[PDB]
């Protein structure tokens, strides 16, 4: 079983480091496997269910 | 609000979860604007089976006359969808498997499945239907599809 | 010469990760920590300090 | 309820000629590039693709374009109004030429193919040259346009050969246009149905044997009964074309080029960038109306 | 990022192989170069920092 | 007691009322002017309250 | 199988009047700037002379009037709000199950307006330094004009 | 109290900035890349 | 950054980063002689036992 992502409404927790620099190239050409965008309408926490 | 709610009345599978997983946010036509609504409306293949022979244009003819939603939610009991009012603004995702780049100020039409039924056509053998996908496509290949299927 | 820690740290899956580790097939790191953020005080920013 | 404000800065003030021309049409359908409110001079008017013009590439840019109105023209910068599906607006007649609108009709965008004092308003404040569009009445957009492909075709046949067209027989019949009991004498000195011209005539050789090799292959018991009525109508000289004088792989070749110049010819006709007045005033030329896509 | 501030277009990686090939010429072998310059130990350091 | 939790679902759903100004008297008129700029002034700020008095709107057509 | 950490990026941001770059600019926030169209503040500026005993005719008083406007600026940004994040703002809830989604809706729609007034006081930086490149001419020209 | 890195240059005092972190987070290209 | 130029403007973006561990494996090796473990066990014999 590989490990997954998964958009759960964690509590999120907050760095002193930013991580900002070159996201938007990186995502790109792929600096890292597994990521997901979330535009506008649609970056919020998604709603529990179980 | 609007949304359609459709039930699965026997189970579904964990092969068919992971193939309707894929398939989210896609374009189909289904029978009626109930709340309520069964398996046997959301297939456009109930008109292209397998057995019989299949009618592109009959399919397509069909295709002007149904009510088009967008799948958001695929459980092991149901399918909630939403639907497409006929003067609203909405969001359609570029699934389709045929990659054609769109852009902003483009013009799109629904076509049959006609470069692969196979792709479209996923099984549903727990209820004993098959449920099939229609392709957005820019009219530029819309209408150059009709040229050439006559 | 440097200061560092003498020993790793430690974790246990003592407690009420032991539950969902059993039950579910998974298990948090730091349940109780998780835990205080979400049920016992929620809609709290987050802020680095 | 909802913002519709499409707000058009200026990088310079206008002149005080170049101001006072936009004043006048300060109710004008304008096409517009993007639906945002903060944009610049270069998005709006058909000066994008227009600014050496050509037919089918403005009027199928008319379809999948945002429309706008004018409202304010203040001197530092402009502001406009977004036209949505089903809205109510309140146009003002002020294109030139004067065609003399009427209420209940149904008003057409059309791309503009007289000089270039009537289309466009030339601005050098910023470098930029916006281009008014064509509205007229549809059934009168249409005359405009039917009667002025007709002279387009007629002055390259006596250009070729002068013995075949009567100049006195030509502008007397194309240049007046007859619609609602009045005659408007139009202006023509045409590089704009330069397109039109070559697919329109490009399909009236392929539509005699396309009729007939569309008629022997269909042909059957359960031929639909309408078709034995128009088997008649086609004539004497088209149902003796030897089909067998072209190569198989050629015949495929005359029906994909054809049915693409019959759909691409019918569907800049049949397109939907219109609107209905219901209330005109004749003296004030302000309009109401709503906007209706396709 | 002054190089790719732009973006990854097919006119800055031809941009950036070239520089691939300038530094791999110039600053290789830092710390053999030190002995035949005659600034010399200021030039690791500003190549190691 | 449950009828009694519909009864905030409904009037918390509802659209707002329209505004009804009298222009036959004096000091009605005055109430009523100064209870639609007042009102519309905190549909314009950017606070999140501001934003919950935007969304409550039903734009029917006529 | 396990969850190891969970984290996030929290953006803090140096406001306009905290910067440097006010040591080259006076800034006075005005009530509401839509009030007044265009700012024309006109000044008389005079220079003086130098008497001079020479056989022109003598130094005449000079005035100058230089005429000052006010350019404007205008800046908006967008944020969109999901319709289902909307729907149970105003809906009413009672279990805490209900309290912990009500909390993802006021973090979202206050972490989306957050970001739009973040948005502004970029749109300050940047709108006073584009300012000061339009009217900024390179050295060649001005080394020589300014002596 | 503003925090700047001030330098004296013969006779004056200037303070040096770079905004160049601002344009690197919102991925916008700098003003002073010219 | 908002800016009022002719750009159309953006609207928010979130990225979500996923991450995961790598197994590793280390091998080790003692051969322990025939007599050493036979003798681990007999005793009260003569002092040289």
């Amino acid at each position: 079983m590989e490990a997954t992502l998964e958009q759960r409404p964690f509590p999120y927790l907050a760095t002193e480091a930013n991580l900002l620099t070159q996201i938007k190239e990186s995502a790109a050409d792929g600096l890292f496997k597994s990521f997901q965008l979330l535009l506008g309408k649609d970056a919020r926490e998604g709603s529990v269910r179980f | 609000d609007k949304s359609i709610v459709v039930n699965l009345t026997s189970r579904l599978f964990a092969d068919e979860l992971a193939a309707l997983q894929s398939k989210i946010g896609s374009v189909l036509p289904l029978g009626d604007c109930h709340r309520l609504q069964n398996i046997q409306a959301l297939g456009l293949g109930c008109v292209c089976s397998r057995e019989t022979s299949p009618d592109y244009i009959q399919i397509m003819q069909y295709l002007s006359k149904c009510t088009l939603a967008v799948l958001e939610e695929v459980r092991p009991d149901s399918l909630r969808l939403t639907r497409m009012d006929p003067s609203d603004n909405l969001q359609i995702k570029n699934v389709y498997a045929p990659f054609f780049q769109w852009d902003s100020n483009t013009q799109l039409a629904v076509l049959p499945p006609l470069f692969s039924r196979k792709d479209s056509t996923i099984v549903l053998e727990s209820n004993g239907f098959d449920i099939v996908f229609p392709m957005v496509v820019p009219q530029q290949l819309g209408h150059a599809i009709l040229q050439q299927l006559l | 010469a440097m200061s560092g820690p003498a020993a790793y740290a430690s974790y246990v899956v003592r407690g009420a990760n032991l539950v969902t580790a059993v039950s579910y097939g998974r298990a948090m790191r730091n349940f109780e920590q998780f835990m205080a953020r979400i049920v016992d005080h929620p809609n709290a920013l987050p802020s680095v300090e | 309820a909802l913002d519709k404000s499409i707000v058009v800065n200026l990088t310079s003030r206008l002149f005080a000629d170049e101001l006072a021309a936009l004043q006048s049409k300060i109710g004008s359908v304008l096409p517009l590039g993007d639906c945002h409110r903060l944009q610049n001079i270069q998005a709006l008017g058909l000066g994008c693709v227009c600014s050496s013009p050509d037919y089918i590439q403005i009027m199928q840019y008319l379809s999948k374009c945002t429309l706008a109105v004018l409202e304010e023209v203040r001197p530092d910068s402009l502001r406009l109004t977004r036209m949505d599906p089903s809205d109510n607006l309140q146009i003002k007649n002020v294109y030139a030429p004067f065609f003399q609108w009427d209420s209940n009709t149904q008003l057409a965008v059309l791309p503009p193919l007289f000089s270039r004092k009537d289309s466009t308003i030339v601005l050098e404040s910023n470098g930029f040259d916006i281009v008014f569009p064509m509205v007229v009445p549809q059934q009168l957009g249409h005359a405009i346009l039917q009667q002025l492909l007709v002279y387009h075709i007629y002055s390259k046949i006596s250009a070729g050969a002068p013995g075949d067209v009567n100049m006195a027989e030509l502008d007397l019949y194309t240049t007046n246009v007859s619609f609602m009991g009045r005659t408007y004498r139009l202006d023509v000195d045409l590089r704009v149905l330069d397109d039109l011209s070559m697919y329109l005539c490009i399909l009236s050789a392929l539509v005699p044997r396309g009729c007939l090799r569309l008629l022997t292959a269909l042909v059957r018991h359960d031929r639909h009964p309408l078709t034995e009525v128009f088997e008649g109508v086609v004539p004497d000289e088209v149902t003796r074309i030897d089909l067998d004088q072209l190569s198989v792989p050629d015949d495929i070749t005359r029906m994909r080029v054809m049915f693409s110049y019959l759909q691409s010819l019918s569907s800049i006709f049949n397109l939907g960038p219109r609107l209905h007045v219901y209330a005109y005033s004749a003296e004030t030329l302000a309009a109401s109306c709503w906007y209706s896509p396709r | 990022p002054v190089y790719s501030e732009r973006g990854l277009k097919k006119a800055v990686k031809s941009d950036m192989v070239s520089m691939f090939k300038a530094h791999l010429i110039e600053h290789s072998f830092f710390l053999d170069k030190a002995e035949l310059m005659t600034r010399g130990k200021q030039y690791v350091l500003t190549m190691l920092s | 007691e449950n009828a009694a939790r519909l009864g905030r679902q409904v009037l918390g759903l509802l659209p707002p009322p329209t505004h009804r100004v009298s222009l036959t008297r004096g000091p009605e008129f005055a109430r009523g002017v100064r209870d639609l700029l007042s009102k519309y002034a905190a549909s314009t700020r950017p606070t999140v309250g501001s934003l919950h008095e935007a969304l409550r709107q039903a734009p029917f057509r006529q | 199988e396990a969850l190891l950490g969970v984290y996030t990026n929290v953006v803090e941001f140096v406001k306009f009047l905290e910067t440097a770059l006010a040591a080259a600019c006076v800034n006075t926030e005005f009530k509401d700037l839509r009030r007044m169209i265009d700012g024309k503040i006109q000044f008389k500026i005079s220079m003086p002379t130098i008497a001079h005993g020479d056989g022109r005719r003598p130094n005449k008083q000079r005035q100058y009037i230089v005429m000052k406007a006010c350019n404007k600026h205008h800046i908006g940004a967008e944020i969109e709000l999901a319709a289902a994040d909307i729907e149970l703002l105003f809906a009413e809830k009672e279990t805490p199950l209900d309290f912990t989604e009500y909390a993802g809706a006021i973090k979202t729609i206050t972490s989306a307006l957050q970001f739009g007034m973040d948005a502004l006081e970029r749109g300050l930086v940047d709108t006073v330094l584009a300012v000061k490149l339009r009217h900024a001419p390179p050295v060649f020209i001005l080394k020589t004009l300014g002596d | 109290r503003i925090a700047a890195s001030l330098v004296k240059i013969g006779d004056k005092f200037v303070a040096i900035e770079s905004l160049q972190r601002m344009y690197n987070e919102t991925q916008f290209p700098c003003p002073l890349n010219r």
